[PDB]
């Protein structure tokens, strides 16, 4: 299957900074199929953006990503208390597998 | 408004069998491709399997540590999606979701389609589980 | 302030129509009776004129 | 299960229809003989009516 | 090179025309005399025709 990794392991960012994600396919599956989402613990995960471009409808626009080879990254203009969720990137390179989810904390 | 509304949780063990499922409202399945996800506790989110919808095939996808004992089937009538479950593992506990995404392509002519209003939705259910 | 005989007969009915530019729309709203209008999905605020 | 003499002739085509609605699209699948169609590009599945 | 008689009388012109499928766009530009259009914005460049 693929494999998805995430860096930082953590991250420790107050609100109003710049909390940046990144992720890293083992495989070199194409950024169309990139998606990330923000899984408030307790609740089902939320997609963010897809085809590494395509917002979903409903959310802010202070979240936006980019990527292309095994290289995909997530972020977040300005971190809100509304942001502070595991995050998880899905590379679909014919199967949606994600990373292990990196919690967003100060 | 769209939702998946799921049910058919239950309390099992790995020598059994359990059918989990989620009924549309407001969207329909007709045009619902479709995936389950699992997420042990103390873990991440885990691809189950995936089928398409059954006017382009009905063609599945399964993912290969669920293969066989996981499988995906739609009911057609009254827009139920299913997972049957069957001889499963101590590793399966996990809250199993069903996810689909809802496309909507409102369009400002019927002469054209270059002017329109792309609304793209990402919908899950509650989450059910599988126990041990 | 509508009489009991009018339940609901008319319907306040908003959408988005053509305009004069191709690449420009107007968001209209009218009110319609409710025999002209048909629901489209059972119970739903989404409704079709009859005849289309 | 086609017999050598049809094989090419026929093509499973797939397209966007307009509905009774004027802002909605369907999908349809139906099945054109290989002379009603022409190809829009090459080693691409783009394919045309022939006469549009 | 446009003499004194010309200025302001022809308009370089660019739209998105309609093609022969329903799906695709075309730039096109086109050269119109100045009394064949009417201007939408006040100091922006954009104009239309003047029997739309
Ligand atoms: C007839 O009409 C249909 C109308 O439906 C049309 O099909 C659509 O075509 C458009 C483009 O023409 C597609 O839109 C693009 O999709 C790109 C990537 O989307 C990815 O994800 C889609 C959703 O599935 C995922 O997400 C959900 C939610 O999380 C999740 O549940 C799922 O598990 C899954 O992960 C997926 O459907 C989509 O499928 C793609 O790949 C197949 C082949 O693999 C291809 O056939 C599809 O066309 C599509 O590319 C894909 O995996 C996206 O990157 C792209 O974004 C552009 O626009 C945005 C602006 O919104 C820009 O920001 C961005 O930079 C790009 O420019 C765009 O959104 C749409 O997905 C198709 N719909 C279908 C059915 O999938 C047909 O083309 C028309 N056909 C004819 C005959 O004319
Ligand atoms: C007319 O078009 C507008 C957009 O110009 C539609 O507004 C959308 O309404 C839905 C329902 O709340 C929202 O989820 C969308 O975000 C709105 N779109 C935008 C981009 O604002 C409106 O509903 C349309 N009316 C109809 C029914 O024809
Ligand atoms: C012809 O169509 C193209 C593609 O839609 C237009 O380019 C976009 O135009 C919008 C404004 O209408 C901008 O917001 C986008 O940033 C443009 N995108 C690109 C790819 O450049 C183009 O402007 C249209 N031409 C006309 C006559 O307006
Ligand atoms: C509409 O009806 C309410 C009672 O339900 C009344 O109080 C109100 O004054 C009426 N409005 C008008 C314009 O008559
Ligand atoms: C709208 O009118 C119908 C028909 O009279 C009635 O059944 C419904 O309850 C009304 N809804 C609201 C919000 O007033
Ligand atoms: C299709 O052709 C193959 C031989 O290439 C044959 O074995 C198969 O039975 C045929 N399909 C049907 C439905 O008869
Ligand atoms: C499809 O048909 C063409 C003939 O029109 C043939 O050359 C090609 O090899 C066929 N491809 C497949 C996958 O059957
Ligand atoms: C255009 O006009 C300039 C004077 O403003 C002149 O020098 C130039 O030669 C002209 N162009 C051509 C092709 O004659
Ligand atoms: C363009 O033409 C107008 C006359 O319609 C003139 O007033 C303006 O100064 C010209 N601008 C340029 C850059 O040549």
């Amino acid at each position: 299957e693929i494999v998805l990794t995430q860096s930082p392991g953590t991250l420790s960012l107050s609100a109003g900074e710049r909390a940046t994600l990144s992720c890293r396919a083992s495989q070199s599956v194409s950024s169309s199929y990139l998606a990330w989402y923000q899984q408030k613990p307790g609740q089902a995960p939320r997609l963010l953006i897809y085809g590494a471009s395509s917002r979903a409808t409903g959310i802010p626009d202070r979240f936006s990503g980019s990527g292309s080879g095994t290289d995909f990254t997530l972020t977040i203009s300005r971190l809100e208390p509304e942001d502070f969720a595991v995050y998880y990137c899905q590379q679909y390179g014919s199967s949606f597998t994600f990373g292990p989810g990196t919690k967003v904390d100060i | 408004e769209v939702q998946l509304v799921e049910s058919g949780g239950d309390l099992v063990k790995p020598g059994g069998s359990l059918r989990l499922s989620c009924a549309a409202s407001g969207f329909t399945f007709s045009d619902a491709w479709m995936s389950w996800v699992r997420q042990a506790p103390g873990k991440g989110l885990e691809w189950v399997g995936r089928i398409k919808s059954n006017i382009d095939g009905g063609t599945t996808d399964y993912v290969a540590p669920v293969k066989g004992r996981f499988t995906i089937s739609r009911d057609d009538s009254k827009n139920t999606l299913y997972l049957q479950m069957n001889s499963l593992k101590t590793e399966d506990t996990a809250v199993y979701y069903c996810t689909t995404g809802v496309e909507t392509y409102d369009f400002w002519s019927g002469y054209d389609d270059h002017y329109y209003d792309y609304y793209f939705r990402d919908v899950w259910g509650k989450g059910t589980t599988v126990t041990v | 302030n509508i009489t009991d005989d009018m339940r609901g007969e008319l319907k306040n009915c908003s959408f988005n129509a053509t305009t004069e530019l191709r690449n420009k729309r107007q968001k209209v709203y009218s009110l319609f009776y409710r025999l002209d209008i048909v629901p489209m999905g059972e119970n739903s605020t989404n409704y079709r004129l009859i005849n289309c």
